[PDB]
């Protein structure tokens, strides 16, 4: 496995701009050495949970691909970024599979994503006809039809525009503050491994 | 043979701090993750902290900011620094080795536990009294009025194990603990074997050797 | 995190019996489940990992099955040394590993009457101003037992404390101590000290007594 | 799609819109009460007017879900808090007076 | 004949828990196995026949599995009314059908302190020449409880008998009676009659008392 | 509703004889096998006897020569004659219907049981005393004491069975005299002590004792 380039974890974690959770961002990481040590002992991360593998063993592991999904939600919703969860985020925005293999990291981004008066650029989907399949993404803006009456593309009675804005303000309480979230998915196929820890 | 041995538990005032140690032997210490897991009667087994082999440390939210795990591989040693201790931190603290088979992680080796008692009360060492034997005969030692737990009791420096019952301690109305260790023996052996109980109460640095002899009326 | 639940809470079985305890995860965890055994005063001991792999050195009578949310630990033939509390533990979410509440496995055995002994207070203790009288009920089964103190055939109340051992790992019995606490003055004011023991293995209550200054 | 289900969805949208508007109004009011100035009074009054208009239109919408078809008592309580008519039952002239 | 063995002997579980009981036949019996439930004072009730067929009208939480020599009865979600003894029975050899020894299923529930009452002897009984004083501990959990009689603040021994109900099928509690028996003469010699009750659900012992001639 | 009701259990001296009856309703009695199954605390459930629909009878060896099963289809009735009774025959006797699905046979319906006591001791009927509700008190407790009776059982109801909620009839206790004693209690609202009459109905068939005792605040 001839690999000498380091995986671009800093490009993901240290980006200036994060996507709204309904249009969540995905970067494919392959063909590189993954130095997870820059993630260890962070004074920033309020959530570091892994699934299927132990964090302590990440430098000894090889994967066919790694996927870096990133987005912003509110603090109270970080718990939904996990297998088996339910809620507006898990049902309508970002869904992890029951057999998820990977890690979920999150940190408070009040200093970057709040604005006195309200930062209305971060949206989430509130209504949807059915729940998302794992790793599905829905960016439609079709008016949600809540009654027997067709909506004909216009908001109204029983006819709601499906996205809603977080409107983050720095004075919000912690549960309503913006959190930046990175989901690393460790994909293993019947193919040679392209992402490996420094110890492999 | 893998061995893990905890040290450093005892009495500590609320708001105080304390360091726990774990000495490892019988394996390449640097090659394994190490963990602290606590146990209480009310909440069972609870993960307290983890340190990997890359300097990575992990804590539950209840513990982050207050406890710090670390390791000294040159001395095959693990440490848990504890600050801002609250009554609810009273527990038995185990160190534990972590390992994996494939992706499956487990705790394959545990220490013996060290009891942490968080209380503003003061330490008191036990008084040790003989329970004199007066066929099968019974004799023992009474370990009375001590705080905090625990006391450990052996017989004839651990040479006597068969038939020994060291009872779980009882909390007296005074807030002090009391306990009794007994042993049943052949009656005939009361004049052919000397019986000594060895009592230890580390929180007060009390070590007592008490000889139990048949009483003169 | 992931919550773990165990069933039953407790279980009494005979030696040679098949014991079956179950563990449930609050969500699907595949085979990321371990089982531990814990005996009184000892640390947990790993028995099973990956839901069904027997840890090295563990006897083959222990086995684990299951996947997803429900798992089972089985002892094919309960041995006396198997008296313990068994815990399950999910290894799917790290670092936040979580444990089940535990299942206690008691051993059911034949009735065994207690051996009863009584210990007067030591002279060394009496110098301090308090007297402890101890009654020992040794190696009995079942656990249910009654002890009554009589000082000159005055029944005592509120001045005694009891302690019971965990089940013995060899012979599956229990032992009990009762400690009567008296002032030195009261101890020397009266003469006859007795403990009367009632247990299902005895045809009639058994009294062990002593007189204060007598052989 | 029952009436109670439609009402649940309506209350969802209402909550999300109302929390934001109520926060903006409460913050304008706080900025006034801690810093008395004409700019802050105008901001407070404008935000409060926006909140009142929102509640007016939301109550109009809420009245389109008949309570007697709502079995869930929590949904009923919320709809009821919204569906209060009050002085609006009076003619325009009587309410003006 | 064919000997039937059950495991465990008894088990305590909480409402909603999965309960699992096993049955073993001394030789292979294919699927010729039935399960019965018996509640206190009532006749056996057929739950399962042919090892896995659920008898009509039986709740769906009961299920039977197994074949050959080992069989399992499972209660998917224990309900309070399921407190009972469960028996298996081989239907392979007739007319000599044989039953297992039974598995007791007790309910674990929250601590509930007893309600305590005391009853003086009736006048008609006193006319007969004997006095019975009754102490009632009502609807408590767990079952362990201690009651002590005091006559003029003198502790009693050997003149009382206790009885305990089986677990209640609705609230899973226990009730207990203690009966003190005195001669009419002894009863008329004293004034204060009290029973002092100790139970884990009480912060301190509870005494109920009465004076002989007062109402 | 299939129903089976046993009758005839009671006290009988060793070496004596006694017949048990079982009355059936709610099915075609003649079309089903019938069975006697006994229960003791020491040996659990034990098959006693079987009668098929062709007059065929079956007995365990412990019982052949001593007991005889029979049936009267015209009266939907089952019988067990028992001769040469021994102390070890003391037990609860159930009648039970046998039925089959395919080759798999089972006992789908059981009676309530009837207690047979084999003893040389004599019958004694109980004395029934009120356990009067405290004048001081809300929830109140009251009851009945059934003392000095033999053999088991006594049955206790309240207000002719109209009162069941809150009732505890305790298991009987064997006193040192060889007699049994029992007490039935009930908890009620204190306020109801002046608005409801409480009567315990005690029945001891072996002595043909029926007592209705009214329990009153003193
Ligand atoms: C994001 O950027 C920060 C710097 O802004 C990186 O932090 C440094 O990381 C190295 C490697 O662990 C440390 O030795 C430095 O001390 C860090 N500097 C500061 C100022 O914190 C961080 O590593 C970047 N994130 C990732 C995932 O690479
Ligand atoms: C591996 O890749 C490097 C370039 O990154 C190249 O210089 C080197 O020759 C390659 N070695 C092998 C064994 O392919
Ligand atoms: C008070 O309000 C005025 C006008 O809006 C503004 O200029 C000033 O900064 C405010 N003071 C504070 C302390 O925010
Ligand atoms: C009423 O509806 C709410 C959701 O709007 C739900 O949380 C609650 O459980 C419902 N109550 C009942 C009794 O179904
Ligand atoms: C508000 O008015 C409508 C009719 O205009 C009425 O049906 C409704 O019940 C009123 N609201 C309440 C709470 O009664
Ligand atoms: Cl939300
Ligand atoms: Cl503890
Ligand atoms: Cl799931
Ligand atoms: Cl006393």
């Amino acid at each position: 496995p001839n690999i000498t380039n380091l995986c671009p974890f800093g490009e993901v974690f240290n980006a200036t701009r994060f996507a709204s959770v309904y249009a969540w961002n995905r970067k494919r990481i392959s063909n590189c050495v993954a130095d997870y040590s820059v993630l260890y002992n962070s004074a920033s991360f309020s959530t570091f949970k892994c699934y299927g593998v132990s964090p302590t063993k990440l430098n000894d592991l090889c994967f066919t691909n790694v996927y870096a999904d990133s987005f912003v939600i509110r603090g109270d919703e970080v718990r939904q970024i996990a297998p088996g969860q339910t809620g507006n985020i898990a049902d309508y925005n970002y869904k992890l599979p029951d057999d998820f293999t990977g890690c979920v990291i999150a940190w408070n981004s009040n200093n970057l994503d709040s604005k006195v008066g309200g930062n209305y650029n971060y949206l989430y989907r509130l209504f949807r006809k059915s729940n998302l399949k794992p790793f599905e993404r829905d960016i439609s803006t079709e008016i949600y039809q809540a009654g027997s009456t067709p909506c004909n593309g216009v908001k109204g009675f029983n006819c709601y525009f499906p996205l809603q804005s977080y409107g983050f303000q720095p004075t919000y309480g912690v549960g309503y503050q913006p959190y930046r979230v990175v989901v690393l998915s460790f994909e293993l196929l019947h193919a040679p491994a392209t992402v490996c820890g420094p110890k492999k | 043979q893998v061995q893990l041995v905890e040290s450093g538990g005892g009495l500590v005032q609320p708001g105080g701090s304390l360091r726990l140690s774990c000495a490892a032997s019988g394996f390449t210490f640097s090659s394994y993750d190490m963990h602290w897991v606590r146990q209480t009667t009310g909440k069972g087994l609870e993960w307290v902290s983890t340190i990997g082999t890359a300097g990575d440390t992990y804590y539950p939210d209840s513990v982050k900011g207050r406890f710090t795990i670390s390791r000294e591989d040159a001395k095959n040693s693990l440490y848990l620094q504890m600050n801002s201790l609250r009554a609810g931190d009273t527990a038995v603290y185990y160190c534990a080795r972590g390992d994996s088979s494939g992706y499956y992680y487990y705790f394959d080796y545990w220490g013996q536990g060290t009891l942490l008692t968080v209380s503003s009360a003061s330490t008191k060492g036990p008084s040790v009294f003989p329970l004199a034997p007066s066929g099968t005969a019974a004799l023992g030692c009474l370990v009375k009025d001590y705080f905090p737990e625990p006391v450990t009791v052996s017989w004839n420096s651990g040479a006597l194990t068969s038939g020994v019952h060291t009872f779980p301690a009882v909390l007296q109305s005074s807030g002090l603990y009391s306990l009794s260790s007994v042993v049943t023996v052949p009656s005939s052996s009361l004049g052919t074997q000397t019986y000594i109980c060895n009592v230890n109460h580390k929180p007060s640095n009390t070590k007592v050797d008490k000889k139990v002899e048949p009483k003169a009326c | 995190d992931i919550q773990m639940t165990q069933s039953p809470s407790s279980l009494s079985a005979a030696v040679g019996d098949r014991v079956t305890i179950t563990c449930r995860a609050s969500q699907s965890i595949g085979s990321y489940l371990n089982w531990y055994q814990q005996k009184p005063g000892k640390a947990p001991k790993l028995l099973i990992y990956a839901a069904s792999s027997l840890q090295s050195g563990v006897p083959s009578r222990f086995s684990g099955s299951g996947s997803g949310t429900d798992f089972t630990l089985t002892i094919s033939s309960l041995q006396p040394e198997d008296f313990a509390i068994y815990y399950c533990q999910q290894s799917y979410v790290s670092p936040t590993y979580t444990f089940g509440p535990g299942t206690k496995v008691d051993i059911k055995r034949t009735v065994a009457a207690p051996s009863v002994f009584i210990f007067p207070p030591s002279d060394e203790q009496l110098k301090s101003g308090t007297a402890s009288v101890v009654c020992l009920l040794n190696n009995f089964y079942p656990r249910e037992a009654k002890v009554q103190w009589k000082v000159d055939n005055a029944l005592q109340s509120g001045n005694s404390q009891e302690s019971v051992t965990e089940q013995d790992s060899k012979d599956s019995t229990y032992s009990l101590s009762s400690t009567l606490t008296l002032s030195k003055a009261d101890y020397e004011k009266h003469k006859v000290y007795a403990c009367e023991v009632t247990h299902q293995g005895l045809s009639s209550p058994v009294t062990k007594s002593f007189n204060r200054g007598e052989c | 799609s029952t009436i109670e289900e439609q009402a649940k969805t309506f209350l969802d949208k209402f909550n999300h819109e109302a929390e934001d508007l109520f926060y903006q109004s409460s913050l304008a009011s706080w900025n006034y009460n801690t810093n008395i100035t004409e700019e802050n009074v105008q901001n407070m009054n404008n935000a409060g007017d926006k909140w009142s208009a929102f509640l007016k239109e939301q109550s109009t919408l809420a009245q389109m879900y008949p309570l007697q078809e709502i079995q869930n008592l929590t949904v009923k309580l919320q709809l009821q808090a919204l569906q209060q008519n009050g002085s609006s039952v009076l003619s325009e002239d009587k309410s003006k007076r």
